[PDB]
């Protein structure tokens, strides 16, 4: 009775610098009710971060999406850190400006 | 007049401080008759490999002990071939002989009640809650009563003055019972027939009767006497029958 | 058709009636009868079984087993009473929750004689003698052994046999008494005293306990069914 | 033809005369360790006269003790509402919601009997800002559904056709309805106590709710009427007959908590008094 | 078109989190949000954009509270030790013209273990836990008839109301934006990647073509946005060469024809 | 016509009634309020050896 999460970080609008954009971190396929999701700007934990409702799919696996507002820049990076019951150490996923 | 011997199978029990023998309702264990049966297959009767004496593990009577209880069956499910026949069959049926043993010197004092309660349905410590199977029985190990109210979780409300059933403990003499008075006797014997509202039943799902041992007068001695006083229980099935042979179940 | 006339009591529902009635399941084949041990035919069979009496119902011991033990010790205590109580098998606190007491509280009238068995639970080396006395109504409770010896009494000697029976005989002006007893249907009282004392050798405990059981004799009967005042609810689903 | 039947009256034992005694017979000495209850009368301890006793134990028989009708269920339902669930009454059949008959029956482990059921139905007009109407007499339908039959979804359901279910139609102002039921159980007797589980792995449901399985009752108005709201109440009464019981038990001491389990709050053994020697004085000037 | 409700209850909740919460879905996107820390439903203001005066939101508050107390009662019938999570999927979906089809399934610790049958109006399963919980829910003595009418007269009625009450909020249709790029890989290889942003209908088809011959679909990743729009992605690792030949063709309902995408 | 005549319950120190059964099921009959049988020894003396009450209980 255990399912390890699955992480996907992306952006709503295309990543060209100067334009306002939405960075999204989408976790899906995990069956505890508890999970720790945070956003990082080159390690800097973003303060203003909103979330969505904690719903589940038809296989009774939960999914949750965090979204933040930003603007892309060639210099800075973005990442999503997650601590979980299945994870021995928190996973950090680096945001690709294409995926 | 106070010496007695009981032989069953390849086992025998002797006593020199017996009071008498209680037959639960004047009925001895019997086999099932043709004009009262319902299952059509031919039953098996081991008749000497299951009808014999098994000894449980002992408990230690201390100065402040509330009491103990065991459930039957499910206390003999690991006892030789009587336990194996339980795992392979769907229906079973048997009577019992119970022998309780506790000896002390002429300088000790105390009094125990030994009682067999049919269908001792027990209540939970949380009124809107449910008990566990582990909370009701532990096989060969005894469960313990308490002196005050228990809180726990999924446990039996085991204050001894209510006997875990919501009744007055002083009225349990309505059931088949004996007393052990340390100044009079050192053993108790009860012969119990098969009691149920159906002719046969499954032995893993239904606890037929409960054996309770409760000290009404606490144990006492003075200043050089033995402090360790154990109690031992020994049970023998009688007229055992089984029906419904298939592969072995698992728990 | 046939001329008839309706009498008073028509179209009423009396709880204690017994008339024939139509069956809702015609020609239903019931399960055969099984011969189960322990069949009951009369509630008087239950009241004839002994049950332990909570004589020590004092403050602070109502929820412990100590409520069942009468204390008794060695030494000079011939001036102090062992115990005493009223004979009210359905009203007194010491009797109303026993088997006999719980059966009587379903009725209004009772009659017959009672049995009180007493068991001594000391060591095998202790000896003693007791005086158990019953006094019919008409005077106050005896306050010494000299007064108590005037009623119906037995002198109990402790030995190999550990139990002694005091039989309370039916002595009354009416044929029945009320389960809810008043001054007019009093029954008397019972008391216990030291007759000779308790003597023990060295190496034994000096304190001991006595227990008391109650039951009914074979001339006992009850009548006038009623509801019992011990159980109650405030709403359904209970 | 006429056949005469004889009934044997059974009275209590008489008292025989006894005189003084000095011997080795000791009826007053015994041993309670044997689990045996002594059978001694006053004739063995005192001097008694001879009495011819005429008292009878007729009212303590099991039949006369249990053959009394008592309430086991009480329910309400409306003629019109905005819920569609208050328009009928329905419940599962058992004698465990009211404490009097429950405690009376629980004095025994196994019971077997037939039953006589009686219903008491009363209506009333709900309080409102405007009364005054002319409504014909109300008629009520009572349907018994054995375990496994279809369930009504509303008060206008096809299931009310009662093609095979037994049903009762009753008009107000008449005698209360009544019907007899035989002993309907798959076992050889009803069980008030069951120390077991429902599943062979020793888990699931524990206790009495594993063995009840005897159907439900539904009750409705048949008029579909009443421009002004009204309310009806139904009470059910059971009365066993041709009774047999087995394995007496000690009476219930603690109060009940729910209908399914036997759970309880710990209670005292009895009430207190001043001392172990206290008896009140009643002969005072 | 189908109305659905996802209900979740936990036995040992974390501090600050509700012990029971519900989410409503009218097809592909959500329109309801409920929890036990507040006790009332909340819309999104994007389906009817009109607060029905206490007759659509005070009507759902009651049955959601009933479900809350039922799911919380469902935990006192389990004698086990470890924590528990109870999930429920309840709703309906209308047929061709009439005759809605209902749905009621439940799962314990991530395994579907019981459902609700209508001809008897009872909850049912085969595990011991299913029977215990179903017995405790039926002892509530009014719960069977209430859910039995929740699934045959309330949700189909709400569905027929919703299909024409905010009808303009059902033709959400946006053409997705294509961003096809490439990035390095292991020596000799390179990863192409074609994405799609802000497309309302969830259905979307992607594929890789070498010059005019399809080379597969790769791996399709899907992710919702914080407004209802969706994001799709596909990638393919190929040789270092031919990277100027590939043209991923994307077809979408918001597109009039399968527009080709060029690097 | 299948009539049963039996004595009524009176006291001590024209007295019988008549009954007819009308239904085909025995569950429809009246109660058996006139059966008076006793057996206390089943619960009061459930011992294997007899105790004669005049001799000592033990030895």
């Amino acid at each position: 009775i255990q399912r390890t999460p699955k992480i996907q970080v992306y952006s709503r609008h295309p990543a060209e610098n100067g334009k306002s954009n939405f960075l999204n971190c989408y976790v899906s396929g995990f069956h505890p009710s508890d999970i720790e999701v945070d956003l990082l700007k080159n390690g800097e934990r973003i303060e203003k971060v909103e979330h969505s409702d904690l719903s589940f799919s038809k296989d009774w696996s939960f999914y949750l999406l965090y979204y933040t507002e930003f603007t892309p820049t060639e210099k800075d990076e973005y990442a999503c850190r997650v601590n979980h019951v299945t994870l021995s150490q928190p996973k950090i996923v680096k945001w690709d400006r294409d995926m | 007049d106070r010496v007695r011997s009981i032989t069953l199978g390849n086992s025998t029990i002797t006593t020199q401080e017996s009071a008498n023998v209680v037959v639960a309702y004047g009925r001895w264990p019997e086999y099932l008759k043709d004009n009262e049966a319902t299952a059509e297959d031919q039953p098996t009767q081991p008749d000497v490999a299951t009808c014999r004496f098994y000894t449980l593990e002992s408990v230690t009577w201390e100065r402040d002990s509330p009491g103990w209880w065991w459930k039957f069956p499910d206390a003999l499910k690991d006892m030789g071939l009587f336990g194996q026949n339980m795992y392979y069959h769907y229906l079973g049926r048997a009577g019992y002989t119970i022998h309780v043993q506790c000896n002390a010197s002429k300088f000790h004092q105390g009094c125990l009640m030994v009682v067999c309660v049919p269908e001792a349905e027990m209540g939970c410590s949380q009124v809107d809650g449910t008990v566990n199977e582990h909370s009701l029985s532990e096989g060969e190990t005894a469960k313990k009563f308490a002196s005050t109210s228990t809180n726990g979780t999924n446990t039996v409300q085991s204050i001894v003055t209510n006997a875990g059933m919501g009744v007055g403990v002083g009225n349990l003499t309505i059931f088949p019972h004996q007393w052990i008075n340390l100044r009079t006797n050192n053993c108790a014997t009860i012969v119990m027939p098969y009691i149920n509202n159906v002719p046969m039943d499954n032995m893993f799902r239904h606890h037929n009767f409960t054996l309770m041992i409760i000290p009404f007068v606490p144990l006492d001695y003075s200043s050089d006497s033995s402090t360790y006083v154990p109690i031992t229980v020994t049970v023998a099935p009688m007229c055992a029958e089984y029906n419904g042979l298939r592969l072995a179940t698992s728990l | 058709g046939l001329p008839v006339m309706n009498t008073p009591g028509s179209n009423q529902f009396l709880t204690s009636d017994d008339f024939q009635s139509p069956s809702a399941m015609p020609q239903f084949d019931v399960t055969p009868e099984l011969n189960i041990p322990g069949e009951v035919q009369n509630l008087m069979e239950i009241a004839e079984v002994d049950s332990v009496v909570p004589v020590n119902n004092v403050e602070g011991k109502l929820d412990t087993m100590e409520i069942y033990r009468i204390p008794v010790q060695s030494g000079n205590h011939q001036s102090s009473q062992v115990f005493g109580f009223q004979v009210q098998p359905g009203l007194d606190n010491v009797f109303k929750h026993t088997l006999l007491g719980e059966i009587l509280n379903y009725y209004a009238h009772w009659s017959g004689s009672i049995k009180l068995t007493f068991v001594f639970c000391g060591s095998a080396m202790a000896t003693g003698k007791f005086l158990l006395a019953y006094a019919p109504p008409g005077a106050n409770a005896p306050k010494s052994r000299k007064d108590a010896m005037l009623g119906t009494h037995i002198i109990w000697d402790v030995g190999l046999q550990s139990s002694c029976v005091l039989c309370i005989p039916w002595i009354s002006q009416t044929h029945y008494r009320l389960v809810q007893q008043d001054e007019y249907t009093s029954a008397g009282n019972v008391t216990c005293w030291y007759q000779t004392g308790i003597v023990v050798p060295a190496g034994t405990p000096t304190s001991c306990s006595i227990m008391c059981f109650v039951s009914a004799c074979n001339d006992f009967s009850v009548r006038l069914l009623k509801d019992t005042p011990f159980i109650e609810q405030s709403a359904l689903l209970q | 033809v006429v056949e005469a039947v004889e009934n044997a009256v059974a009275r209590v034992a008489d008292t025989i005369s006894s005189g003084p005694s000095n011997s080795q017979a000791v009826p007053a000495l015994t041993a309670v360790e044997t689990g045996h209850t002594s059978q001694v009368t006053p004739s063995d301890t005192i001097q008694t006269r001879h009495v011819r006793n005429y008292h009878s134990r007729s009212e303590s028989s099991i039949e006369n003790f249990l053959c009394r009708s008592a309430c086991v269920y009480m329910g309400e339902y409306h003629t019109t509402n905005t819920d569609t669930s208050k328009l009928f009454a329905s419940w599962t059949i058992n004698a465990r919601r009211m404490v009097q008959m429950r405690r009376k029956l629980e004095l025994f482990t196994y019971v077997r009997f037939d039953m006589e059921v009686t219903f008491v139905i009363t209506s009333k007009q709900d309080q409102g800002t405007q009364l005054g109407q002319d409504m014909p007499p109300l008629t009520h339908q009572i349907m018994y559904i054995p375990p496994g039959g279809p369930i009504p979804k509303s008060v206008t359901d096809y299931t009310w056709q009662t093609s095979t279910n037994p049903s009762i139609f009753w008009t107000e102002g008449n005698a209360p309805p009544r019907m007899s039921i035989p002993f309907i159980s798959i076992g050889n007797a009803y069980s008030n106590f069951y120390d077991g589980w429902s599943h062979f792995s020793q888990n699931g449901v524990y206790g009495y709710n594993t063995l009840n399985h005897m159907g439900q009752i539904y009750v409705r108005h048949v008029n579909g009427s009443s421009p002004l709201p009204m309310t009806s109440t139904v009470r059910m009464y059971f009365k066993p007959k041709h009774v047999k019981v087995w394995v007496p038990r000690p009476p219930r001491l603690c109060q009940y908590k729910n209908a399914s389990t036997v759970n309880f709050t710990p209670t005292n053994i009895t009430e207190k008094r001043q001392s172990i020697n206290y008896i009140p004085e009643t002969v005072k000037p | 078109l189908s109305l659905l409700y996802h209900l979740t209850a936990v036995s040992s909740p974390a501090p600050g989190t509700p012990a029971f919460w519900v989410s409503g879905w009218l097809g592909p996107q959500q329109y309801l949000s409920y929890n036990s820390l507040r006790g009332e439903a909340e819309p999104c203001g994007a389906w009817v954009w009109e607060n029905q005066v206490s007759w659509y939101w005070e009507k759902e508050t009651t049955d959601l509270r009933i479900k809350e107390k039922l799911f919380l009662e469902a935990f006192k019938a389990l004698g086990g030790k470890g924590p528990y999570t109870l999930q429920g999927l309840l709703g309906c979906e209308l047929g061709p013209d009439n005759t809605s089809v209902p749905t009621a399934k439940f799962a314990l610790n991530g395994e579907e273990f019981m459902n609700f049958d209508l001809k008897q109006g009872t909850w049912g399963g085969d595990w011991p836990e299913a029977l215990a919980i179903s017995q405790r829910w039926q002892q509530q003595d009014k719960a069977a008839n209430k859910e039995l009418t929740f699934l045959l007269f309330s949700c189909p009625h709400r569905l027929r109301e919703h299909l024409e009450r905010g009808r303009g909020n059902l033709e959400w249709k946006e053409p997705p934006s294509m961003r096809l790029k490439a990035r390095p890989s292991s020596p000799g290889f390179s990863v192409l990647t074609c994405s799609a942003f802000s497309f309302y209908p969830p259905e979307l088809q992607l594929r890789f073509l070498r010059n005019g011959l399809a080379a597969g679909t790769g791996q399709g990743d899907f992710g919702p946005n914080s407004d209802g729009s969706f994001h799709a992605s596909s990638s393919l690792t190929v040789k270092s060469g031919d990277e100027h030949h590939y043209c991923c063709i994307v077809q979408h309902a918001g597109l009039a024809q399968p527009l080709r995408v060029e690097l | 016509m299948g009539a049963q005549v039996s004595t009524q319950k009176t006291g001590a120190h024209i007295i019988h009634y008549t009954n007819i059964n009308y239904y085909k099921d025995a569950a429809s009959n009246s109660a058996n309020r006139q059966d008076f049988s006793q057996d206390p020894g089943k619960f009061t003396e459930p011992v294997k050896d007899i105790m004669v009450k005049s001799l000592p209980a033990l030895n």
